[PDB]
């Protein structure tokens, strides 16, 4: 039940007090309706009703589905899940703000606003159902039949017992994605990527690396990645909707533990290689304490100085994490 | 008089519905306790209710109310859950002061099967003018001689 | 001859009471039922031949019953259709009926078949087929 | 307080006609009611079995065929003035007993007959309570 | 004794005599139909119509004046039946009671569904009457 | 063995009477003639159409018991023809009619005044009144129906078994939620015919519409006759009743009216209406004091030398 | 706007056992069906008509469709063969113009059910879509059995004698004449008649014709129309207002056919010889009778003297006319006399100056 | 009244905290023997923290409520005991009330008992199964009948043998183990149209009178269902033995009751040793039959996997083991019951490719060195220009003071 092909719109029958699901595809797709107990789930717990017409418009969360494999509600009986609500549609499309309340008695009622103005005749319609004791439920629902630049501003609903909770509607464009990296860890840290972006429509993404691309989990969304199994390199995002494309570079390093086991020397020419992201090198009767000056200066290793006198000699590599060293001899 | 308002000395009769009590699910709740009922068991009905274009539906809703409250203390443990289900679809009736029935009002025996439809058909007539009219006149049942 | 009734394994179920107290749920107590007011003091047909009565009511009651009204009083007809298995003649001109509560006439069956249960294999009621009154 | 008497007399002369045209279209012995305990006071009496015929015949209006309905109501208005009085519900000890429907149909026509030279004459306020017999 | 018929007896106005019948009936008078007639696609409504026949009789007994016409009217759409040598009904047959609409309605139906066979089928076996075993 | 169909020949047939059958409320039907007759009761609606059966029902059975309904009339027919008698009702429903009724019958007749009053509910009573004073025990009756919706039609019936002087006088039905209706009872003493015969002349133009006019006040119904020269024509037969006659075809002459009941006769002679016409025609040329000159002309005028013979429609 | 008013016709409903009446007409017409019971339907109290569109209740004894528009009425009455009933007119002839749809209903009634009916054209068998039977009971068990047989269009194929038979009656039959355009067959001849002066005559007219003729005895100029009834088969029209006056022709037309028939007709009455007259020196009577024929002591001799009589000068004219010198030679009284088949009168005239 | 109950157990010494429409709903802490005020915080949590849990500390904690109730009051048990932690099997005990069973399942801490009654495959792993906790089953009949105890240990359950004689012929006579002492349970269920139809047990073939009870009750179209179930207090030598039902309209089918002495594991270890292909698509197998349901684990090096412990169509339980990731060695195979253990060594020799030579010795003469199941060298001098020598030495290494010979190898001398 992915959103693929033409996502489902809404239409209210013209018959009776009921909604509609219209969702375009090639092959007709499988239109189920949604209705959630709870505020959430996916769960097998809720209530799947696969009619295309759905009757029962009370509940917490009504989505609709559209499968073959090719609402918007502000409750002012409940808390604001965010503040102030943003609904972001691209011009043309259907605009759909479902308000319910609940209240004791039936008497109380619900009315929706534009900034400080009463809505059209055509644009508005209620519905209204009892619950437990002798407990009365009211939805009262505006849509635009197609919407435009006209259409776009802050909305409110207002009850005769509730208070006033308001929702505004952003309408431009065909698409968009807002999405605002270097990193390096040490081989022990469990650490996971990040991204957080607002995207409309519902977004396409995809975490490539070298060749391997994996799909992603995906008020904003954040996405992320965790199976880095500490391989270093470029983890790119790529993230695409119908009418907007996206795409972040992760560069990743490891520890900079550095080994030092690369001791090798020519006759009258001598070196280490050490294998760490920041390495920093230092070259008789002093106890393997006495530094020699030297004559050369010094994922990648690093190498050091030419023979003037014949002798052991031990040299080091530097990090943030300590020290290592191996020592080699000056004969041939 | 029990306390009467301290402004209008010409009595101050009210009865009205600023929001619509009737629920848009009620044909639901009333086919539900169909369902379980008996078709023929016998209720009543005013057979002399005067002709009011206006009280008319809403004094036999009040007549039908009093029915599904005589009905829940005769019935079962579930069966006292559906009518209750129903007396809270017309049960609006009782938020107004409707005067006890007047001595010249007969009653007719009727099936409950007629006694829910006509409940539901009276809801719905009354469903486009609850809001809309004053029926503080209604308080009074009236006769037709 | 007029022999042809008997029980070699027991027809009342144990869950009975359960499917009566179901019924009984979603039953108007006051509906006007009848039971038998002249029926002959016989100590081994009387509550087949009562049963027999109460069984011919639930047929009636299916025909004027709910959609889901029907399924309740089918499932209280199953547990006392037994009584059918038997050619009982049809009722005498002198059997008088009294008007009692449906509540009276299920309350009364539930009794008939807890007071039957141990003899309803154990005997013979060949000559219970002929109701009889007082 | 309440009262019932009749000032101009409510039983027509042609009420023997109407009952036996009903019975001619009924099955005579579809079966109906009749109080088994009325207290049969002397003046009450046929009054009471009067509203209990009556309330009868608005039940059989329900249940019967579009010609059979028209039978019905020319003998209930026959006997509908008995509804002009506020007789209050029949009381709980009240018993009642099935009988033919040519049975209460032929009572109904005694209870007129008889009740014919003392419609006018007699106050019936007593009458509003139904009394069950000792 | 054979049992077939050349001619139908069936008549094509047989649904108004019926209706006329239940305009004057009250529906809900106790009358009773087979429960347990064993499943034959030959015989089952000739069984049935036999039963119902039984009952037109039983009927005109304690019927009125006026409801006997209505009731013999109806009796000779169906009259049929006898005409042939039907056996007793067996011990096992058991009877269920329903309403005179019922039985009306059901013998409607069983005279439709007859029509177009009555005169092409041998109707022999149904003489006895048999039940579900 | 003896009853045969071969007797006397004076044969008679007597209008019909009216008398209640013992205790139970029926009326019956008492026609006398010597060729006993056919005796129908026929009720019909608003009436008049006799020979109309679509709303008019006729039932001949001598003895009737529904007696509610709008035209109730007793005919009784054999070999001689059919002689009715229409029962007298007061409908207090009836729109007030500004008439009076006038009821007559020869002394030892039995009078007979049916009240019918339809009322919504059964709340109503009749009372008869012989002029503002008490009725006889048994001279009433009251009946009783039910009508289309919860309606009450209710009879209060009046009746003399052999009426007299004494029962002459105005009678009237008062009702306890109706307006009371009148009617005067005249009691006669034989057959009688009373007319003016105002019009024994008369006179008209050669294309005038008219019709020759009789008003009379008679009791039984009578036979009628309009005679001229040899044709005799029969007669379409407020109070009185009046007679009328148009088939003149401008024929002057004695038009005589012979109307005639069975204790009373009269006959009106109706002489010519004449025309206006010139008609000249030329006599005898032998002839003393001049010579004739005939043509009857008109009533206008009716016929150089001077002293002619005398003239009488031809002038001598 | 051409006006019209074409007379009934029938069509079997396609969803069940009825028939349906389509009267074609301008403007539209009220459409009847009427069941009188006979063969007759003379009055309305026993007859019952029912207007609506679609008869349902085919059974009984004269069915007819019939009435019309502001035109008139229109009739088509069903052909019916009644096995139970006596017969009718022996050997009946059903015509109709091809084209049209035929119709013949056979009505039989028996006791029992057992009984069938079958229709035959002259010992072979009907089409399956050219019959349809139905069935009803009546009064103590009795059952009524009807087989129509019919044509959609008719064409001289479908023309010949068809019979119906039944396993409980005798089989009666009909022929049917499929006509190409409208007929009238009438005896036509020069009749010529010749009443008394107050005898009762009657001139008639017998014809076999279709469909329907529009007749009208003219005389004149003044033209009365007809009582056109029609048991002998064909429909006898009669006139009897001849009011005793002395060509009365009978004219009678169909939508494809015409007729006409010149009746001659005369009053032989006694001769009037009041009509004496003489001039000097020649004296005659004129005699008014059909039949004149003269004769000229005191008129007890007959004289052969002068003559001067009226020959055939009145050809296409021989309706009413008077008849004579009879020149002087001696002055005398005498007798002149008219002599008929109904006897003689005579005058008397003087000879002189 | 009303009043709630909840089980706690005291875990070390330690600092924990214990915390249960938002509005002003008064609340009250009552401690053992003791009061304590309260902080309530929001939709609506409150709490009592205790820290290091002392002796004092255990035991009632009640905590009274008022808000929507004049008292909305609810409590809890504090337990300190120490180690005698126990989850004994559930045991079945019919109500001498009526003809309804009770789940007896003893433990340490006291656990969840419920009853679990779901269509054996229609169409356990509860997709429309029935769970209901009751301790108390009345409807006894029906589908797979289970009961269920969990505790802090885990979750034992013992399900209700049944015999359908309505269910298909079962081509093994099926067995039931059960150690002496415990209570033997067996329900015979059979569907027949009708309701004339009758059940018998037989052990003696030929019960006793306490042994055995029916229950009965309809079905769909007035169908019928019998249960004739036996039943055994506890049981002992005596009541082994052979056990059949016949119905009066339906297939005598039986099963044989077997009694244990002891819980038992009888498995007999076949091949020990294996070698791998390759390519082979093998899996490890254990046969067993044992009547406590096993705890079973295969462990390989150090890490442990748990076992798919299913039951095979012959009467014992087949475990597998196929992740055996071509890695060589022993995987042991423990698994041990109530009463009884076992233990089984799976040696592994896959390899199935020989590994080339790679050391250059100066010291006596150059190594060999070979990755094969059992190689075989020769020792040669015939490389590249021209011999079998002799090599003396102390994978599989070889010192020459050389070719392999496998099945399905190279060297540089
Ligand atoms: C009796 O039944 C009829 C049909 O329902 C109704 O009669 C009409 O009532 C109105 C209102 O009183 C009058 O204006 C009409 O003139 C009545 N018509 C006839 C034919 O009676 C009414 O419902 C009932 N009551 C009365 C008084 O007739
Ligand atoms: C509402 O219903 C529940 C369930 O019956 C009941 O417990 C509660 O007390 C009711 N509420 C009121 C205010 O009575
Ligand atoms: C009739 O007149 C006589 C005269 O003597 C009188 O006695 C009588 O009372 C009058 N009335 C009646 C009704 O006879
Ligand atoms: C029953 O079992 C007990 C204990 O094993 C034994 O003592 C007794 O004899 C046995 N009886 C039978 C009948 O097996
Ligand atoms: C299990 O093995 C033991 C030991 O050999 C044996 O005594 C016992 O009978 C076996 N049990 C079963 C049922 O295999």
């Amino acid at each position: 039940l992915l959103y693929t092909l033409r996502r489902p719109y809404f239409r209210k029958m013209e018959n009776q007090d009921a909604l509609v699901c219209i969702s375009e595809s090639v092959p007709e797709p499988i239109v189920e309706w949604v209705l959630c107990d709870s505020q959430g789930e996916e769960s097998p717990a809720v209530v799947k009703k696969e009619e295309k017409v759905l009757h029962e418009l009370f509940g917490m969360d009504i989505r609709c589905c559209a499968r073959n494999e090719l609402l918007f509600t502000i409750d002012l009986n409940q808390t604001p899940q965010t503040t102030l609500p943003q609904l972001f549609l691209k011009v043309g499309e259907p605009l759909w703000i479902r308000c319910k309340a609940v209240h004791v008695n039936h008497g109380f009622g619900l009315t929706w606003e534009l900034e400080n103005k009463a809505l059209e005749e055509g644009n508005y319609f209620e519905m209204s159902t009892y619950s437990t004791n002798r407990t009365m439920i009211r939805i009262l629902f505006a849509f635009v039949s197609s919407v435009a630049r006209n259409d776009t501003g802050y909305y409110t609903c207002s009850s005769s017992k509730h208070p006033s909770q308001s929702a505004l509607v952003i309408i431009v464009e065909k698409g968009f994605i807002n999405a605002t990296e270097d990193y390096e860890i040490d081989q022990y840290e469990e650490f996971c990527f990040s991204v957080r972006f607002k995207a409309y429509p519902q977004i396409r993404c995809t975490w490539t690396f070298s060749r391997k691309s994996f799909p992603c989990e995906q008020g904003y969304s954040i996405s992320k990645f965790c199976n880095h199994k500490h391989q270093p390199g470029e983890y790119i995002f790529h993230a695409e909707n119908d009418d907007a494309q996206f795409t972040k570079m992760f560069t990743l390093n490891i520890r900079r533990k550095p080994q030092v086991l690369a001791e090798a020397s020519a006759s009258q020419a001598s070196c280490f290689s050490d294998g760490y992201p920041l390495p920093s090198w230092t070259w008789s009767p002093n106890c393997t304490e006495e530094i020699t000056e030297g004559v050369w200066n010094r994922v990648s290793s690093s190498t050091m100085s030419e023979a003037i006198k014949g002798f052991l000699v031990k040299c080091c590599a530097y990090n943030s994490l300590g020290t290592s060293c191996e020592t080699i001899l000056l004969n041939s | 008089s029990s306390g009467l308002v301290p402004r209008g000395s010409h009595m101050t009769q009210d009865c009205s519905f600023q929001h619509s009590p009737i629920s848009s699910d009620f044909a639901v709740k009333i086919r539900e306790l169909s369902d379980y009922l008996l078709q023929d068991y016998p209720v009543t009905v005013a057979s002399n209710l005067q002709d009011e274009e206006l009280c008319g539906g809403l004094w036999r809703l009040v007549l039908a109310q009093r029915w599904m409250e005589r009905l829940k203390t005769v019935a079962g443990s579930k069966m006292q859950g559906l009518l209750e289900r129903v007396n809270t679809e017309i049960h609006f009736v009782t938020k107004c002061a409707f005067q006890p029935p007047p001595s010249c009002l007969r009653f007719v025996q009727t099936n409950i099967s007629r006694l829910l439809q006509e409940t539901s058909e009276q809801l719905v007539a009354l469903k486009p003018w609850i809001t809309r009219q004053n029926f503080s006149r209604c308080l009074e049942l009236q006769c037709q001689p």
